[PDB]
């Protein structure tokens, strides 16, 4: 027996936690990304990087606490401790926001372990590996979003900050900047995620409701066996449910559960192409012919020229405050405002 | 930096008499100006009139000044027009119409002047007081 | 009756479900929880008696129930001013004391007192079945309920009267000497559009209106109750209907789904049995408010507000409704219905009068819009006045905020509830509530589709 | 279905956990509590204490705009 | 028997190709309604003056819109909360400008809704299914009503109702944050946890079962032909997706009971709409999300920024572009 | 610092509480498994 | 019967439980900071 298997032998034994081959990647970098979140939130200001409080130190709350973005001065530096910004000091490392990058980073790899652990344990129990293809949805949102958004805007400051106060910013802004809205990959991922809710609920409900009588209680949970061989509720009787409640319904089990997964994953991918396009300022913000058509004719108003004006006033207004490094002075008489307001 | 005493420094009277709010008259006319003077001067404006807000440029330009902590006193007392030209005892809240301003009957000469005091200390603390509603 | 799922078939979190059947037990349950909403009542009249403050209306010290209490009038005289806070003590030291007293008797039944009241009483004994018996507690309740109805209307008429906004003089604390039991009026309240302008029964605007409704509200309960002792329920509805303790409680959700949604949006538009001087302005109160706030500034200004257009060519301060009316501008044109004490003075028989607009506004009208105007119902969750985009030093909710939000989600999961009773009582009464047999799964006996 | 790890209502359950416990548990409390009433946290991460967000001398928001030499920009901030 | 027994058993019946039922009797005729309506507006309708300031705004395609940015327009703000059927307009014109599509579409539309949740219900109890898919259905219908019905009278306007149209929805949606902060509204923090968790859930048992299932099929066609329309076999190793999943994250977080599973997977979602619904039903009461906007003041007294101080510069700026024209007074109340 | 001193000694007190009253059980196994 | 103490899932346990109880005295005593 070599090490090498005596090894394996030892990483794959059932214990309460799994640790796997993969667990080496996992549990190290999940452990460095969600205590550099946590520290960050609780003791680490953004007031260099943002002129933000963003810790619990500072009195804020979870809803306003974030390891916030670096400052936009680094562009798109790796912000390493020991990296020419902070040269080793732990203090002013924390002060330039490089808990942001810790946090990215080890994230992409934990979830990169996390992905290759659903591998090793598919392939230890000899099941086919759908759960790590339907995890692949989150890690191209993850990639999109936090590493290859800013990579293609000016610096790491105008990635999401880790906060939810800070995605809430993020969100506001790619609406006023991007008109992401208007975005049709955003739109699919819209119909993605809504539509998973929907096969989820219905799905549950429908099995809830479509039970057999296999037990006497009125708690029918306890009507079910792990290893019964039977199907547990009435495929025909749902499916004749739904074709005269909807007009079509499901009639193969494994088409519906592969439905089920295929909604949601397509549309965090569509969603990830759009924020692609996104970083580099690729935007479906504008219709050109509504906007030519409102430029000459002061009477043409579509709900399409209304957001386009929202999104004038929140750049306006948010942009001296969001964006402090570039010491933008708006003066209040240039600020786009309605009448009265 | 600090609530120091300097920032606590107000102009007293018009004759450039100068007094300095102690922490404790500070933190008492912040209270009252939040619990009786807030839901019509939140951030120094004026919501029923903002035209004559708590800024320190419309406290300036009244007639007689209103920078100073007594001539907010008086105003308190006996409300006026910003041209001091009309009585608005009826129409702002004051002292001594505790009759129609019940909110006010409880308020001694002290919880005025910490108002005033707190009133002439806000704006240097916020570059927002005294501005547009929306701002 | 069993204490498990084995020996009831109900999970702990489905526990109360094992008391269908024990009679007894479920008796002692109710009255514990009637003690609990009496003990709420009275805590907190005693919660916001300690945290009141007498000179300041109530409106800004988030009180729900003194108003409740003044409305009635009780402690309060002209413009709602607070004379004796005693009365509000009372109110919540009744209920409390009462409370331990309903409190002991549900714990009694719940926990010793027989498990089931059938082969005790014929009286108190009932069976879900028993059309006859559940029909003659329905009869006990209705005289029970036209009981309490006709109490607010001898509290109207012989016990000092209630609170009117729309008092000549001032609102005032005055006794109602002429409800109308006039059918035409009281029952055509039923019959107005639920729409803008009509406000089905929201709309009403008299403490007369209100106490003879109650007067016939008291007679139609108490006769109601009369008839459901003394008849048994008839074919048609012996056919419509499911007969089971689970189906009665779903109708009982379902009605009371039904209430919550009226009250929420009573207590959002009413300022007759919500008196603003009480509860606050309206949000249709407050915006006609602000209108009229700087229509009066504008107008001591010299702008001859009759003739001002804004910048879209309406009238900056007054406009048309779509009917002709004259009407306050701007947004607060969908608010052009709303009726208050301080506007009614200013309005003519076609809306809103230039000569009373330009020599009748008296300064408390000035000071009452200004300070509804200050008082908007808008707030935030963690009590932050004024428009969302205020800054924290306005701290502020309406309580008619407060009632109507949480009677709108009340009356939704109420709904909800009801939903889920009647569908279960179906199910249960037709004996599939457990499953789809699987020898007789009726789908399997009946044709495809296509 | 057990992995061979003691179960954790047995471990809970027992009075050698909460022997332990009783005493392991307040102390790391106690002892974060103390790391942020000493001030130790403000100055292990550099966070502001309120009254030095500004100093009499700077009055606005301390923004780097250094690309490497952010010790020196920090320090003359203050 | 009789002709009435006869239509019962008709309307009753299990064999229609769609269940019609009682409660379909008012579906059916008042959804034909509302889409008929809708499709005919939203192709060719005439301007709204939505904000009541003579200023419409067209929302057809035939007046320039594309699929985008069409809409069907909320009523007129002058009509308020007032009913507005065609017979109550002059002529058919002056009912198009003033918005009347809208509430002839919305109106029938929250009926017909309603009547399918009862239509569900009905259904199940004609199949002898047990009865709460149309529970599960009130979620929806509950966010629906809230911001076509709810919101508009909380809010004294169906002009402030959600516009039928895509740029509409997004002009509802940024006025709606601008005007009560949504976003740090905790019920819609539970909405966004049911529609996240509901696809994560979705995806989750979607890939679990196509993970574990048996056997039946060769590489060349269609897996899903593995499983035959009414077998009860179970086409999928549940026990072999449990070792799985327990192994994932730990043994006990694992679902090994398909019936507790399924609950899950039912309620999850149904309960964040639930309070999302709920959350937008409130704030059309103006109680708003969180406020935190100056929370963090520095010892002086001078503001500490935090994210949520950014978020209200944005709120700020939707606000006061919002409505350009219509508003005369310092404060957005109505 | 005083204050590094302060902050760790609860941890110092929870560690040795911890040690010595599992330490015998502890070096049990530590043996048992080599 | 006489299980191990000291386990990969004990480190496990430990691992998230002691910083957050650390991290909960630190934010418990930040609650009574005044400015
Ligand atoms: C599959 C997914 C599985 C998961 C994987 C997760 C693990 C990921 C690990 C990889 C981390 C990548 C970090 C990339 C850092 C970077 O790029 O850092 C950026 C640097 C370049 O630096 C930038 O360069 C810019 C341009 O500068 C140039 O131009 C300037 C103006 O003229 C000046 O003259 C300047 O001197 C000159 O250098 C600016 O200076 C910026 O401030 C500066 O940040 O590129 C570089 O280091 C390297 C450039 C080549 C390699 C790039 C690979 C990544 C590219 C992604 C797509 C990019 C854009 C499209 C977006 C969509
Ligand atoms: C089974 C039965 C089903 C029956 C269905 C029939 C229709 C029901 C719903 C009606 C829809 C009304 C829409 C417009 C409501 C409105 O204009 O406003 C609200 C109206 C009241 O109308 C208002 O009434 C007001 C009355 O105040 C007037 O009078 C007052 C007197 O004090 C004041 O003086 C005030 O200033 C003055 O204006 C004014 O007239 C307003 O103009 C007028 O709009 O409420 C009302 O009449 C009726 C109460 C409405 C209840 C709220 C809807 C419930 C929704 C549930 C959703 C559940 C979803 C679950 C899903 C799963
Ligand atoms: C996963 C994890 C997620 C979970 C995280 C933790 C969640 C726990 C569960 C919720 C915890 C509740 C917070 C308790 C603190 C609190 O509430 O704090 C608030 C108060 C106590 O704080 C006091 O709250 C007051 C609130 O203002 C009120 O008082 C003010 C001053 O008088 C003004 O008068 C103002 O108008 C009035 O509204 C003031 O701010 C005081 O200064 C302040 O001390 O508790 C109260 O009120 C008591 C409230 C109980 C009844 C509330 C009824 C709500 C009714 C309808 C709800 C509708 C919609 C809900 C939407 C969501
Ligand atoms: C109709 C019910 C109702 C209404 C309208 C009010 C209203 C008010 N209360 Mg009050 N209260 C109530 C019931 C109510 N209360 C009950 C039952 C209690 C006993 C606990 C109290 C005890 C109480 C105290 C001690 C105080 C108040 C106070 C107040 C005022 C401040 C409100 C606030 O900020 O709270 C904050 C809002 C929240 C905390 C959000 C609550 C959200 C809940 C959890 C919603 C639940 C959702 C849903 C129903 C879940 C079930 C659905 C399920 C199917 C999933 C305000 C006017 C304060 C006051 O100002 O006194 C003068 C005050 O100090 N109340
Ligand atoms: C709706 C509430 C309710 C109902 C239906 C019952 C029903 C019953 N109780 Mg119970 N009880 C209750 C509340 C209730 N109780 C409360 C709140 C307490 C705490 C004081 C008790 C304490 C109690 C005890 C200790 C006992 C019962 C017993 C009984 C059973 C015999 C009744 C009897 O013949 O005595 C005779 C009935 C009367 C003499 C009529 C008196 C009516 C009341 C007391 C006077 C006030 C009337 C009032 C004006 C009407 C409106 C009420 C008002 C508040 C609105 C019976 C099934 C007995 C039992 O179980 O026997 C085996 C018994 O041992 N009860
Ligand atoms: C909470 C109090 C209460 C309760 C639970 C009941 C319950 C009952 N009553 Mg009733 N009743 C009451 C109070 C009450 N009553 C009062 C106070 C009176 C005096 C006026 C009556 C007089 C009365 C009579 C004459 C009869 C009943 C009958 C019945 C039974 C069947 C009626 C039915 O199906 O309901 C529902 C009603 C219907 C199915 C008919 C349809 C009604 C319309 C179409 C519904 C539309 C409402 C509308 C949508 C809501 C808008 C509000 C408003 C604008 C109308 C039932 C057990 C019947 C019975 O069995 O006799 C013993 C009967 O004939 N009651
Ligand atoms: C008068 C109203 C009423 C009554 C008497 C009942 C009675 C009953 N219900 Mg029911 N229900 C109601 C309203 C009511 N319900 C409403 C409004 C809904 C919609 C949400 C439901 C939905 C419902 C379901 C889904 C079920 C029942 C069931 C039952 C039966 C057993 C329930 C039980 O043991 O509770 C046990 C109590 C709990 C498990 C605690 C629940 C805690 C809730 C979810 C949160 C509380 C939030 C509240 C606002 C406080 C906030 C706290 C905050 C401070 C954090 C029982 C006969 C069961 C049944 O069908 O039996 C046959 C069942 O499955 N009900
Ligand atoms: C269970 C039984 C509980 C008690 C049932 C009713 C008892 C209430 C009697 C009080 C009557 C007032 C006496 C003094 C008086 O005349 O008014 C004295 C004062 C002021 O009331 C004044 O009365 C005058 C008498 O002609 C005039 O009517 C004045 O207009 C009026 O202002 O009243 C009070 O302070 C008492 C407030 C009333 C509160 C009683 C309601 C709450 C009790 C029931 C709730 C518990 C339910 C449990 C379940
Ligand atoms: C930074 C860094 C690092 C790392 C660190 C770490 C990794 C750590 C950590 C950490 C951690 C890891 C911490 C923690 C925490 C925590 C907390 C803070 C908690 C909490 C909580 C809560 C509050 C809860 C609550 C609740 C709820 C809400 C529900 C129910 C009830 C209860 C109570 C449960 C190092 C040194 C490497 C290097 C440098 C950088
Ligand atoms: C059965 C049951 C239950 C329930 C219970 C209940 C529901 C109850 C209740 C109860 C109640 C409901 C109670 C009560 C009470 C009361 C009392 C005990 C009182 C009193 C008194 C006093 C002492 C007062 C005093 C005072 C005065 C005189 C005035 C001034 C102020 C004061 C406060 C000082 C449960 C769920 C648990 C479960 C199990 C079963
Ligand atoms: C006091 C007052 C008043 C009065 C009021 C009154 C006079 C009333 C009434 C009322 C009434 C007198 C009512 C009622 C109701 C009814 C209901 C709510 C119903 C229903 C229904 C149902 C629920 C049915 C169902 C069904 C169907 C549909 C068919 C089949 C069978 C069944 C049963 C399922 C006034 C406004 C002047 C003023 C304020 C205060
Ligand atoms: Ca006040
Ligand atoms: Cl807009
Ligand atoms: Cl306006
Ligand atoms: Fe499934």
């Amino acid at each position: 027996r070599g090490w090498f298997d005596v090894l394996d032998d030892w990483l794959k034994r059932d214990r309460f936690v799994f640790i796997g081959w993969s667990g080496l990647l996992l549990f190290p970098c999940a452990f460095m990304a969600l205590g550099g979140w946590l520290t960050g939130t609780t003791f680490v200001t953004s007031w260099y990087t943002h002129g933000l409080a963003s810790s619990y130190l500072e009195g804020a709350n979870f809803l306003t606490v974030a390891v916030s973005s670096p400052a936009d001065a680094f562009g798109h530096s790796l912000l390493f401790l020991w990296g020419p910004e902070a040269q080793g000091n732990l203090t002013r490392w924390f002060q330039i926001g490089g808990l942001w990058p810790f946090v990215a980073l080890h994230g992409a790899f934990g979830l990169i372990g996390f992905m290759l652990r659903q591998f090793e344990i598919s392939r230890l129990v000899g099941i086919r590996p759908y759960n790590a293809i339907a995890f692949s949805g989150p890690i191209a949102v993850f990639v999109s979003v936090f590493l290859m958004y800013p990579l293609g805007q000016s610096s790491w400051f105008f990635a999401p900050s880790f906060g939810v106060a800070g995605i809430f910013r993020f969100i506001l802004f790619l609406q006023g900047f991007h008109n992401w809205t208007l975005n049709p990959f955003h739109m699919m991922g819209v119909a993605g995620i809504l539509g998973g809710a929907l096969l989820c609920a219905i799905h549950g409900a429908t099995v809830e409701n479509t039970l057999f009588e296999d037990g006497e209680d009125s708690n029918t949970f306890r009507a079910f066996e792990p290893t019964q061989a039977e199907e547990t509720y009435s495929m025909v009787t749902a499916n004749r449910f739904w074709s005269q409640i909807f007009g079509i319904a499901f009639s193969n089990k494994r088409w519906l559960h592969f439905f089920m997964l295929f909604v949601p994953v397509t549309g965090l991918w569509m969603s990830s192409v759009g924020i692609v396009g996104l970083a580099l300022n690729l935007r479906a913000y504008d219709f050109v012919s509504q906007e030519l058509r409102a430029a000459e004719d002061p009477e043409f108003e579509t709900f399409y020229t209304k957001n386009i004006l929202l999104n004038e006033g929140m750049r306006a207004w948010m942009a001296p405050q969001d964006q402090p490094h570039e010491n933008f002075i708006f003066p209040e008489e240039v600020l786009p405002r309605g009448n009265a307001l | 930096v600090e609530l120091t005493e300097s920032t606590r420094t107000i102009p007293l009277d018009e004759a450039g008499g100068t007094t300095t709010l102690t922490a404790r008259q500070f933190t008492n006319g912040q209270k009252i100006f939040v619990d009786t003077c807030t839901q019509c001067h939140l951030q120094g404006k004026t919501k029923t009139n903002n035209n004559v807000s708590l800024g320190l440029a419309d406290l300036a330009g009244a007639e007689p000044r209103r920078d100073n902590v007594l001539a907010l006193v008086e105003f308190l007392k006996n409300p006026k027009s910003y041209d001091g030209e009309d009585d608005y005892s009826e129409l702002h809240p004051n002292i001594s119409r505790p009759d129609i301003y019940p909110e006010m009957r409880n308020y001694t000469e002290d919880d005025i002047f910490d108002v005033a005091g707190y009133t002439l200390i806000a704006p240097k603390l916020d570059e927002r007081w005294g501005g547009t509603i929306y701002f | 009756g069993g204490r498990d799922l084995p020996s009831t078939g109900f999970a702990w979190w489905s526990g109360n479900a094992r008391l269908i059947n024990l009679s007894g037990k479920l008796l002692g349950a109710h009255v514990a929880h009637a003690g609990l909403i009496v003990f709420w009542a009275g805590a907190m009249t005693l919660f916001e008696v300690a945290h009141f403050i007498p000179e300041k209306p109530m409106y800004e010290q988030g009180l729900i129930l003194l108003p409740h209490i003044a409305t009635l009038g009780w402690g309060v005289g002209p413009a709602g001013e607070v004379t004796d806070i005693f009365p509000f003590f009372v109110v919540g030291v009744l209920h409390l004391i009462s409370s331990a007293v309903l409190g002991l008797g549900g714990i009694y039944h719940a926990l010793r007192g027989p498990e089931v009241l059938e082969e005790y009483s014929s009286f108190f004994g009932y069976d879900w079945k028993d059309k006859n018996q559940m029909t003659n507690i329905i009869g006990y309740h209705l005289i029970l309920l036209g009981c309490g109805a006709l109490l607010l209307v001898f509290k109207a008429m012989f016990f000092g009267g209630v609170y009117d906004t729309w008092a000549p003089g001032g609102g005032d604390v005055r006794v109602i000497t002429n409800p109308t039991l006039n059918p035409a009026i009281i029952f055509g309240y039923l019959l107005k559009a639920p729409f803008g302008g009509e406000g089905w029964i929201i709309s009403v605007n008299n403490m007369e209106d209100i106490i003879g409704g109650h007067i016939w509200i008291g007679l139609i309960c108490i006769s109601g109750g009369i008839w459901h002792i003394l008849t048994k329920p008839f074919g048609w509805a012996r056919r419509a209907l499911i007969w089971s303790g689970e189906a009665y409680l779903s109708y009982s959700l379902g009605a009371l789904s039904l209430m919550g949604f009226i009250a929420s949006v009573f207590v959002w538009f009413n300022n007759t049995a919500y008196p603003s001087e009480f509860y606050g302005p309206t949000g249709m109160e407050a915006s006609q408010s602000q209108a009229f706030t700087f229509l009066v500034r504008d107008q001591r200004l010299g702008a001859n507000i009759a003739s001002a257009q804004g910048p879209t060519g309406l009238g900056k301060y007054l406009m048309r409704s779509p009917s002709g009316e004259i009407i306050f501008g701007g947004e607060t044109m969908r608010f052009w219905d709303f009726r208050g004490p301080w506007l009614e003075p200013l309005r003519g028989p076609n809306g809103l009068d230039l000569d009373k607009l330009r020599n009748d506004i008296q300064p408390w009208q000035v000071r009452r819009a200004a300070e509804y105007m200050t008082h908007a119902p808008l707030g935030s969750l963690n009590s932050v006045g004024g428009v969302i985009t205020d800054v924290n030093s306005f701290n502020y909710v309406s309580p008619r905020a407060w009632l109507a939000t949480s009677h709108f989600v009340l009356g939704f999961f109420f709904l909800v509830g009801h939903l889920w009773h009647a569908g279960r009582a179906r199910a249960a009464a037709a004996g599939f509530e457990k499953g789809i047999d699987r020898e007789t799964e009726p789908t399997l006996f009946m044709p495809d589709l296509d | 279905g057990t992995t061979g790890e003691r179960p954790f209502s047995d471990i809970v359950t027992s009075i050698r956990y909460w022997v332990i416990h009783s005493i392991t548990i307040p102390m790391l409390f106690i002892a974060g509590w103390l790391f942020v009433s000493t001030g130790l946290a403000y100055d292990a991460f550099g966070t502001p204490r309120p009254d030095e967000y500004f100093t009499q001398t700077r009055q606005e928001l301390p923004i780097l705009q250094e690309r490497y030499d952010i010790n020196q920009e920090i320090q003359e901030f203050n | 028997a009789s002709l009435w027994e006869q239509f019962c058993q008709w309307v009753t019946s299990t064999n229609n190709r769609i269940y019609v039922g009682w409660f379909g009797t008012l579906m059916i005729p008042t959804l034909l309604t509302a889409t008929t309506c809708f499709i005919i507006a939203f192709i060719a309708a005439p301007p709204v003056d939505i904000d009541g300031i003579r200023e419409p705004v067209a929302g057809s395609l035939l007046y320039g819109n594309n699929i985008i940015s069409g809409a069907v327009v909320p009523s007129s703000n002058a009509i308020g909360l007032h009913f507005y059927p065609i017979w109550e307009a002059a002529s058919l014109d002056e009912w198009l400008y003033n918005g009347g599509p809208y509430q002839l579409v919305v109106f029938h539309f929250l009926i017909g809704i309603f009547c399918y949740m009862g239509r569900q219900w009905e259904l199940s109890y004609r199949l002898g299914m047990r009865p709460w898919i149309c529970v599960a259905y009130s979620a929806p219908v509950s966010a629906a009503t809230a911001v076509f019905l709810i919101y508009p009278i909380g809010q004294g306007s169906f002009s402030d109702g959600m516009p039928l149209g895509i740029s509409g929805t997004f002009n509802f949606m940024i006025v709606f944050q601008a005007e009560h902060n949504i976003l740090m509204h905790p019920f819609h923090m539970l909405g966004v946890a049911g529609v996240f968790g509901g696809s994560l859930f979705s995806a989750m048992h979607g890939s679990l079962v196509t993970s574990s299932l048996v056997r039946e099929t060769t590489e060349v066609e269609s897996q899903n032909y593995g499983y035959k329309f009414g077998q009860e076999e179970e086409t999928y190793n549940i026990v072999a997706a449990h070792g799985y999943f327990g192994r994932l994250i730990f043994q006990y977080a694992s679902f090994n009971n398909s019936r507790s599973l399924h609950f899950f997977l039912g309620a999850w979602p149904v309960i964040g709409i639930w309070f999302t619904a709920m959350g937008v039903s409130t704030m059309a009461f103006n109680l708003n999300g969180f406020n935190f906007n100056q929370s963090i003041l520095d010892s002086q007294g001078r503001v500490i920024g935090t994210w949520a101080d950014v978020l209200n510069r944005a709120n700020i700026g939707f606000e006061v572009m919002h409505e350009r024209n219509a508003h005369n007074f310092p404060l957005d109340l109505a | 610092d005083w204050r590094v001193i302060v902050v760790v000694s609860p941890l110092l007190i929870a560690a040795t509480w911890a040690a010595i009253n599992i330490g015998a059980a502890a070096i049990r196994q530590l043996q048992d498994v080599l | 019967v006489t299980y191990p103490i000291f386990t990969v899932r004990w480190l496990a346990v430990h691992t998230l439980a002691v910083p957050s109880v650390f991290f909960v005295g630190a934010i418990a005593a930040m609650q009574f900071i005044q400015r």
